[PDB]
């Protein structure tokens, strides 16, 4: 409430929330812990009013940065798109609200999207989402990116008030079952039902004039009205291949009703095994555990929603648009993979921080039964495509496990749709095909399981051996985010659960990896493409149905997949659409192969490097105050992590992005 | 077993012993230096190597030195716990 | 060869869409005019005077 | 006798930042926007808001009753001057001119608040037509005070009105139903 | 302090037995120590009150002079100014034609 | 007796202590023959909200005293214009679709009553108690005794909630039968 103590007198201290920070700036190492420990508000000066003010503070700040990002995806849209053409013919336009400078010949990046625009095609589904919101006109979505911009406004305000509102007697964010409530009853049961009155009121009459071919204006400023009894998801829009937004509006009115009742029957008591979760109750009312929890609930509803933004088609023509899919997939499986190691991250702080729950006084076991399940998955499935492999090279396909040979049936991958027997199609694509499952699906599935199970392995015994461990009994006296205890006992290096984290950031991206060369491959093969002429079509597929044939061999997935697919990309150069992304591709090899140097090197040879080089600067009187030191360990390592997940995920993003761009025009 | 090695100049502030995890340390009388006292090391059969005592040491250069002995590792220094070697 | 799922409903969705578009019509009076996309249309309601056409 | 209560809204109490200062005749702050933000911020601000409203009616009136400099690119209403005059490079030269100005506007008033210089808040030191007297100085602000509000509120009313009914500046030849 | 100057500050233990009204003719405030750095002391009202309490931050033309000369923000404006004269310098003279 | 606000307001804020009254005193508990405290759900229990609750009761009152009046009066006389003409509009229930959105007819009565409601909220929360409960200061015509100013309220309050549940009925009844005053 006293705004009087809020001054810029600190913000040329540089290290005030620290205290180890005290003796200010004398080496690099301190730059570099300022940075490291800027937002970790446990461990700074103050008190836990203090700490849950930040929290709540920087919550309300970000906020107010993803609104002013939202806003700024509007204006781009409004202003800087040729949104008005996708809109009239979708099919033909591809989506663009990105336009780049003619600076040094850059102007080479802009591609035909329209007759009258030239720009970079955008991959966001943010097209489809105005549509299917009923956004048809400039002023409508100049008024959402100012809607956007307030909202901005008003969470930086927040965040600045709420930094002294709050006092030291502040508990309101400890009420867990006034937060539980409140969020299950209004911010998703009545969000859900606004949302759904959005729907019928604004999206549905703009959306089925749309489909119709009306264009007028006094229309566009009598629910169920053309949807059949058909099953929502079992007939799609003809004219659009997607769930009728009127199903969609249903859902959500059913959904925001069924979190109030879940919200009233806890109000009123009716859920009872709360002894079941007491003890978690009483264990995990903690930021960390919050936090772990969170991320991890977080990962799986985006994992959840990369698979059904694909599978199930509810934005308009985003079944379609090829890119638009293919890179939410990728974008939300990568979310799903970070905040899922994240959770993973914190659930390990919470335990060095606080007291474990009882389970971890067996963990032995647990990590025991975990490491062989991980190795005989491990085994099992990639020895099979290492048998494929082998025997196919030695010329016994007979011998191989594929659907021709020996094969690996999916027995209990059964159909819930019931479906009707055929695809659907729009104007020349497969909106909706099946996926026929067989050994490849087998393999792949399983090498998922493997990856997914050895990523929870590092992640868990980080957590477990936290506190300590048959080689160190100390490591909570030692901490969180420590390089080892010595060279002693044999060597402890990357004991820490911070070290754990920093490998299964390594296993999450190579589990994310598969899995996306996988949707990539699998959707180019026996999914997307087109089709040629009761009516039968044979389906002409991008990647020509290669994935059940190949996909079998290591060899098949480096041919087929990589080098076959990556022409787009190597050969982008002259191209003016994609040659950003051909240089993105190189530019992403680099950084990746540059991580390495941070992964193998050590911080001893860095360091007398660095002391040679500061001679001759002493000899002709350079003297850095800031005496230069080497990185230390833990931010090798995370430097190293950085650039090699960076590099990765750059290559595979241009690779994939390259390749649809090209196919689809 | 490692060797764990103490210098004269050592201004015996104990940080060492005090750091030790299995009690390889423990300060002696002497007349070196001012605080009269100077670090030993009678149980260097225990030493891990973990140099937390070489961490510790305040002296420019370390008043003591840990030298790793991987040929002669024992039970002891290798901190075994589900198997043993007695 | 796939067939097309759902083919029966391709020739009624077209009867549902065309009834509706021919009925729109007799509602609204007059033909149908292409929104603008930059362009600015006052409310049908609107007390004062129009400067363009609220259609 | 208790509170000294707003003349203005008699049911509330004066906010006590703004006794002493021109205009507290009137003492309307029922938002209590006085009682968060700093009076000499305020009072600035409103200053300049009126001076500012003030030539932004008169030229609007003077465009919309006809009154154009010579030239042909200047033959526009008034509504689209402002793009129009954008593109001709008039408006970005002026908005140069008044970053100069404003730049100089942002030093006064950073001295004012640290206290170098003993400045009123809207006060450049221009005296023109400045009574002597303190009664007639103080009327003198409060006749500035008053214009200026009557101008901000004359000038969004003369702006939107014109945007609505596409009249001229009277508009009394307009049509509302 | 020149914010408080003219209140009634009372401590917690003078709570109720000091019920002199301030300058502005509000009640006397309860000051408490919270021991934070960033809030020292917060006042608590005794009774409806007219007073002032600015939202607004206490800045001053040093503190923002200092934070600019810290030199991330002193390398920061110079990588900036530099990057864009070599921006400019390629817009204005593409091609190097010169050379 | 009533105080000036000036001197009301001396004594103002949230008070934690409670005269152990039915209400802290309030007016408006009395019946016809003698003293009906109405109150089965213990809502006056919350002696520091009670001064909001009589402020909301008041606002209430006055606000439904206005609109059974604006619903009794469009049909027996409208405002010289087309849009109000009884051929645009045949019944007040009417009003509010007919004059909602782009006419702005209602948005102008809804900023107004916005505006206002702004600038009474510093009373509304900060300046209010047991004596300032709804007084405005609009004291004209207030009789100048004890015993009449209690009678006034008193009237106030019984009017003010008379037409807090005619105006529900009147609006009920008149939307099931689409008729003019008599069914509302
Ligand atoms: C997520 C946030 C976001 C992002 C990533 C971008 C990105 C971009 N915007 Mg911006 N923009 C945003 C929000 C965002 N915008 C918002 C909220 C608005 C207003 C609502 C705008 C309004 C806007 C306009 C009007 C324009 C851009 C343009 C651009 C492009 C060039 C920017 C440039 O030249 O900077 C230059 C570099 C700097 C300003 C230096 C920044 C740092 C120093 C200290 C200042 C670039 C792709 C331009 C474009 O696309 O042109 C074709 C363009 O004309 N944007
Ligand atoms: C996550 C969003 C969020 C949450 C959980 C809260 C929570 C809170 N705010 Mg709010 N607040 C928010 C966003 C949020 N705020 C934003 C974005 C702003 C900027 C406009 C504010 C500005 C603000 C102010 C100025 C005040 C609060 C107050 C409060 C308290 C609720 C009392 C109240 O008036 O409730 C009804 C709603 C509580 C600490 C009040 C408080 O703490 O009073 C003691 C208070 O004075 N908030
Ligand atoms: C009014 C009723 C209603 C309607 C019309 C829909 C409609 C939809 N839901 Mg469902 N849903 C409902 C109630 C409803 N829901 C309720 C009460 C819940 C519980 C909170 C859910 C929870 C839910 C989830 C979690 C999901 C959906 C999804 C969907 C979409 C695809 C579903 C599909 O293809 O099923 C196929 C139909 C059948 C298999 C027939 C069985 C129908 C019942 C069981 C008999 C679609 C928009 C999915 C979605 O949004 O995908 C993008 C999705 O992931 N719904
Ligand atoms: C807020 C103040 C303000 C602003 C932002 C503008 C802005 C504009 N005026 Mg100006 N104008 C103003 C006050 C203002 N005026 C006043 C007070 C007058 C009365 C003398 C005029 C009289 C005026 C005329 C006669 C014309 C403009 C025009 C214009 C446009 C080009 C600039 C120009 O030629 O100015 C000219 C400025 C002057 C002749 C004298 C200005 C005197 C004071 C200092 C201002 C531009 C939209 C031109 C235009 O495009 O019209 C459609 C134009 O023909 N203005
Ligand atoms: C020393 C470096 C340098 C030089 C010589 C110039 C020179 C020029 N710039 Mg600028 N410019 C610079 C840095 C530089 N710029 C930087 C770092 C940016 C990134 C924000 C820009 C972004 C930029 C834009 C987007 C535009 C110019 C324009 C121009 C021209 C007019 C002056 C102007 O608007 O300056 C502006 C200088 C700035 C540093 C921008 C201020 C950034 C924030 C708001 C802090 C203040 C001129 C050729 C304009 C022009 O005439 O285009 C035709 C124009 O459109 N510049
Ligand atoms: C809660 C109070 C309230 C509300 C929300 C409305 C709302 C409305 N009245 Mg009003 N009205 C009210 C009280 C109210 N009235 C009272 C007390 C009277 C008696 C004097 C009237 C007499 C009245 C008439 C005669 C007419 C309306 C009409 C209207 C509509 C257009 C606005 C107008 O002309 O107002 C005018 C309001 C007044 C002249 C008196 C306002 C008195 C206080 C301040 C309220 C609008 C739906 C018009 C209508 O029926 O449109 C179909 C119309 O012709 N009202
Ligand atoms: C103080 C610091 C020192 C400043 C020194 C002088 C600075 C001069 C800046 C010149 C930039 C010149 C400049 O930026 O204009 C240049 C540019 C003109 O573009 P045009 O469309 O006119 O292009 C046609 C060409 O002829 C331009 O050369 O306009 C803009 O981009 C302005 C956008 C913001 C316009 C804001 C409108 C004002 C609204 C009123 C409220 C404003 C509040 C103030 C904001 C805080
Ligand atoms: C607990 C049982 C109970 C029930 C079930 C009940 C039901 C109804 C119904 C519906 C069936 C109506 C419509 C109705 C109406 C009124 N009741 Mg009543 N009432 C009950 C109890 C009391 C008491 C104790 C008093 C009282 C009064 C009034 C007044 C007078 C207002 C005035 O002029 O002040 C009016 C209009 C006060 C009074 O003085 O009545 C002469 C009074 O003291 N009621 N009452
Ligand atoms: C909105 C509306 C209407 C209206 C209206 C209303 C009420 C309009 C009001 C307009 C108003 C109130 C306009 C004031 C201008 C004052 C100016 C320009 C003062 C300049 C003053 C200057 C330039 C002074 C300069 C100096 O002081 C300086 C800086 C220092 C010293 O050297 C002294 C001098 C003198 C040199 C209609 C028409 C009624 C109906 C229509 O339908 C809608
Ligand atoms: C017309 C319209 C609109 C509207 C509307 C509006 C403004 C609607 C307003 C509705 C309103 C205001 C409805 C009140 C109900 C009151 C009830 C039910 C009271 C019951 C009371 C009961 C059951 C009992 C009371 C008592 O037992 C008590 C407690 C104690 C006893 O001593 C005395 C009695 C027995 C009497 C829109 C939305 C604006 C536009 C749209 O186009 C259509
Ligand atoms: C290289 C390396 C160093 C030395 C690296 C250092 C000291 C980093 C240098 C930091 C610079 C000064 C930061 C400034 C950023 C770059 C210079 C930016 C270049 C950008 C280009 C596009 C021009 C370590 O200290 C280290 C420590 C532990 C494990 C591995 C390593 C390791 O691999
Ligand atoms: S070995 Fe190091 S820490 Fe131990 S007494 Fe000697 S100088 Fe001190
Ligand atoms: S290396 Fe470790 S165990 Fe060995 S003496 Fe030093 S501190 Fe003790």
């Amino acid at each position: 409430a006293i705004f009087r103590y809020v001054n810029a007198t600190l913000w040329s201290k540089a290290g005030h929330f620290n205290k180890a920070l005290s003796k200010g700036a004398k080496t690099t190492t301190w730059i570099w812990n300022l940075h490291a420990s800027a937002h970790d508000f446990d461990i700074q000066q103050g008190s836990a009013g203090l700490i849950a003010r930040k929290v709540f503070s920087s919550g309300l700040a970000h906020l107010s940065l993803v609104f002013f990002w939202l806003g700024g995806m509007h204006f781009h849209g409004a202003y800087l798109s040729n949104y008005s053409a996708w809109l009239k013919d979708p099919k033909s336009v591809a989506p663009s609200s990105h336009i780049a400078y003619s600076l040094v010949g850059q102007d080479i990046l802009n591609s035909y999207t329209s007759q009258y625009f030239s720009g970079i095609t955008i991959t966001s589904g943010f097209f489809q989402l105005y549509r299917s919101e009923g956004i048809v006109t400039q002023s409508q979505l100049k008024y959402a990116c100012a809607a956007s911009l307030i909202a901005t406004l008003i969470c930086l305000s927040g965040s600045y008030l709420h930094m002294q509102l709050m006092s030291k007697f502040t508990s309101f964010y400890k009420k867990f079952q006034s937060l539980s409530q409140s969020h299950l009853i209004i911010m998703f049961g009545f969000g859900s039902v606004s949302f759904s009155a959005h729907q019928i009121h604004e999206a549905l009459p703009i959306n089925s004039l749309l489909d119709s071919g009306i264009w007028d204006p006094q229309l566009f400023s009598a629910i169920l009205l053309g949807t059949p009894s058909a099953i929502t998801g079992k007939l799609l829009n003809p004219s659009t291949g997607s769930i009728f937004l009127s199903q969609v509006a249903a859902h959500h009115l059913a959904v925001g009703i069924v979190f109030i009742t879940l919200g009233l029957i806890k109000w009123c008591n009716l859920f009872f095994s709360r002894n079941a979760i007491l003890s978690l109750r009483l264990a995990y009312m903690d930021y960390h555990a919050q936090l772990s929890i969170n991320l991890a609930v977080w990962a799986s509803l985006s994992m959840v929603a990369a698979h059904h933004l694909t599978e199930i088609p509810v934005y308009p023509y985003e079944s379609t648009d090829y890119p638009t899919v293919l890179c939410l997939f990728v974008h939300h499986a990568c979310l799903s993979g970070f905040f899922t190691v994240a959770s993973g991250a914190h659930a390990s702080i919470f335990v060095i921080r606080q007291l474990p729950t009882s389970e971890i006084r067996h963990r032995d076991p647990i990590i025991g039964h975990l490491i062989w399940v991980c190795i005989a998955l491990g085994l099992h499935s990639f020895g099979l495509y290492c048998h494929n492999d082998t025997l196919e090279a030695l010329g016994r396909p007979e011998d191989t496990f594929c659907d021709n040979s020996i094969q690996l049936k999916p027995i209990f991958a059964k159909q819930f749709l019931g479906l009707q027997p055929g695809i659907e199609v729009l104007d020349g694509k497969i909106v909706r095909m099946t996926q026929e499952l067989g050994t490849a699906d087998f393999m792949v599935h399983h090498i998922h399981a493997f990856t997914i199970h050895v990523t929870l392995l590092i992640l868990l015994k980080g957590v477990l051996y936290a506190r300590n461990s048959r080689l160190v009994s100390d490591k909570l006296e030692l901490g969180f985010a420590y390089p080892c205890d010595g060279p002693g006992r044999g060597g402890t290096c990357q004991i820490s659960p911070w070290d754990h984290l920093f490998l299964a950031v390594f296993w999450m991206y190579n589990c994310l990896s598969v899995v996306i060369f996988h949707y990539f491959w699998k959707m180019q093969s026996d999914v997307w493409g087109s089709y040629v002429h009761h009516s039968s079509l044979t389906c002409s597929h991008y990647s020509q149905g290669d994935f059940s044939v190949n996909s079998i061999t290591i060899n098949g997935w480096l041919r087929n997949l990589l080098w076959s697919e990556a022409s787009q990309v190597i050969q982008s150069y002259a191209l003016p659409s994609i040659c950003s992304y051909g240089f993105i591709f190189l530019a992403a090899h680099f950084v990746w192969a540059f991580s390495l140097m941070f992964l193998f090197s050590g911080r001893a040879y860095w360091q007398e490097l660095i002391e040679s080089i500061l001679w001759s600067h002493h000899k002709l009187k350079i003297v850095p105050h800031i005496q230069p030191r080497a990185l230390s360990i833990s931010q090798g390592r995370a430097v190293g992590l950085t650039h090699y997940v960076l590099g990765g995920i750059g290559c595979t993003w241009a690779f994939i992005i390259s390749r649809m761009l090209v196919l689809t025009t | 077993s490692h060797a764990v090695k103490i210098y004269d100049t050592c201004i015996g502030c104990t940080l060492c012993v005090r750091a030790c995890p299995t009690d390889v340390l423990e300060m002696v009388p002497a007349t070196v230096n001012a605080a009269k006292q100077v670090a030993s090391s009678p149980r260097v059969e225990d030493c891990v190597g973990c140099k937390r005592c070489e961490t510790a040491c305040p002296t420019d250069f370390l008043s003591i030195r840990v030298y790793l002995q991987e040929n002669e590792e024992t039970q002891y220094s290798l901190g075994l716990d589900l198997a043993d070697w007695s | 060869t796939y067939p097309i799922r759902n083919e029966d409903f391709l020739p009624i969705w077209k009867q549902q869409q065309e009834d509706l578009r021919a009925k729109m019509k007799e509602y609204i009076g007059r033909e149908f005019t292409e929104i603008r996309w930059i362009g600015d249309y006052d409310n049908a309601r609107s007390p004062y005077k129009p400067h363009n056409g609220y259609y | 006798g208790g509170y000294k209560m707003s003349p203005a809204v008699p049911f509330l109490p004066m906010s006590p930042a703004l006794e002493g200062i021109p205009g507290e005749e009137e003492g309307f702050d029922p938002m209590g926007f006085s009682l968060a933000i700093d009076i000499r911020w305020l009072r600035e601000a409103e200053l300049k808001h009126g001076r500012v409203a003030m030539l932004a009616t008169v030229g609007w009136i003077a465009t919309d009753l006809g009154l154009r400099v010579p030239g042909e690119p200047f033959q526009v209403s008034t509504v689209e001057a402002h793009d129009a005059m954008v593109k001709f490079g008039s408006m970005p030269q002026m908005l140069v001119w008044m970053g100069y100005a404003e730049l100089f506007g942002f030093l006064a008033i950073v001295n004012m608040f640290e206290g170098k210089t003993d400045r009123k808040p809207g006060d450049f030191g221009l005296r023109g037509f400045y009574p002597q007297d303190a009664k007639g100085q103080y009327d003198m602000q409060v006749k500035e005070l008053r214009n200026g509000r009557l101008a901000m509120l004359a000038y969004g009313g003369i702006v939107t009105t014109a945007v609505l009914t596409q009249e001229k500046w009277p508009f009394f030849d307009a049509v509302v139903n | 302090d020149e914010r408080d100057e003219g209140l009634v500050l009372i401590t917690p233990e003078e709570s109720g037995k000091v019920v002199k009204r301030d300058v502005n003719n509000n009640p006397p405030r309860i000051v408490m120590k919270t021991n934070d750095w960033d809030q020292p002391e917060i006042q608590l009202s005794t009774g409806a009150s007219n007073q002032i309490n600015y939202i607004t931050p206490v800045v001053a033309s040093d503190d923002i002079k200092a934070w600019l000369s810290l030199n991330v923000n002193f390398f920061s404006i110079l990588a900036l100014l530099t990057v864009g004269g070599i921006i400019e310098i390629q817009r204005f003279f593409p091609d190097t034609l010169y050379w | 007796l009533r105080r000036e606000l000036a001197i009301a307001y001396e004594d103002s804020g949230i008070d934690l202590l409670d005269n152990g009254k039915f209400c802290q005193g309030l007016a408006g508990a009395d019946g016809a023959w003698g003293r009906y405290e109405f109150d089965p759900l213990g809502f006056s229990k919350k002696t520091e909200l009670v001064p909001y609750f009589r402020e909301a009761e008041l606002k209430h009152g006055r606000l439904a005293m206005l609109a059974w009046v604006g619903m009794v009066v469009p049909d027996f006389v409208r405002i010289p214009g087309e849009k109000f003409s009884f051929e645009a509009v045949p019944l007040p229930i009417d009003g509010h679709d007919a004059f909602s959105g782009a006419t702005g007819v209602n948005a102008q009565i809804l900023f107004w009553v916005g505006i206002l409601e702004f600038c009474c909220a510093k009373k509304v929360f900060e300046w209010n108690s047991l004596e300032v409960a709804g007084d405005y200061g609009l004291t004209k015509f207030f009789p100048s005794d004890e015993e009449g100013q209690k009678k006034m309220r008193t009237a106030e309050l019984k009017n003010g909630r008379l037409a807090m549940l005619a105006f529900g009925g009147a609006i009920t009844q008149a939307v099931i039968t689409r008729h003019p005053f008599p069914w509302l």
